[PDB]
């Protein structure tokens, strides 16, 4: 069995790993059609949503 | 080239945050003061 | 613990909400984005703070 | 010089943003360490 802690600790870094990724597409995407950007990032937002 | 991009990312960055603020609003309503003052605090 | 688990809990709502206002920091006027990045990190720093009584 | 300093605001706009970009870059892979 795995302990809640170190889930945890996996958890909030999968959290950080998601931030990082999902700003590192923002940065690299601003400028991609609207429509698909949006819904990327609709996604992403769920997935910042689930996380949490 | 430059200024189109510009435009086209800060429109994006506009409906980004938009989108965000609607959704943290939905899913946190007690949250939802501060973020219209952070669009406040923004724009 | 209960003011522990309040504390982490609107924390984590307020890391949130900075995470927010950063990123619109950044959409408007991101030429002093840095200004409010290190102080989530602070934040977050106070996280770990409080992962260390939990110890 | 009309030309000219529309030209040289929007040069400056531009690796302004390119700065803030590498900036971000640069930020994100120091503070991996710390995630």
């Amino acid at each position: 069995m795995t302990d809640r802690l170190t889930q945890l600790q996996i958890c909030l870094d999968q959290m950080t790993e998601q931030f990082c990724a999902t700003l590192n597409y923002i940065d690299k995407n601003h400028g991609v059609p609207p429509e698909e950007f949006s819904n990327t990032i609709d996604e992403l937002s769920t997935d910042i949503i689930l996380k949490t | 080239r430059s200024n189109q991009y510009q435009r086209g990312k800060m429109h994006g960055l506009k409906q980004l945050r938009d989108s965000l603020a609607d959704k943290i609003v939905d899913e946190f309503p007690e949250l939802k003061e501060p973020v219209e003052d952070i669009i406040k605090r923004t724009s | 613990y209960q003011y522990k688990i309040q504390e982490l809990r609107k924390l984590l709502k307020s890391l949130l909400l900075n995470y927010l206002e950063l990123i619109g920091v950044l959409s408007i006027n991101p030429d002093m984005y840095e200004r409010k990045v290190e102080n989530i990190r602070t934040i977050l720093v106070n996280i770990h703070h409080l992962l260390n009584e939990y110890r | 010089h009309v030309l000219i300093d529309l030209l040289n605001w929007f040069r400056t706009t531009n690796m302004n943003v390119n700065n803030c970009i590498w900036a971000l870059k640069s930020s994100l892979n120091s503070m991996t360490n710390a995630k």
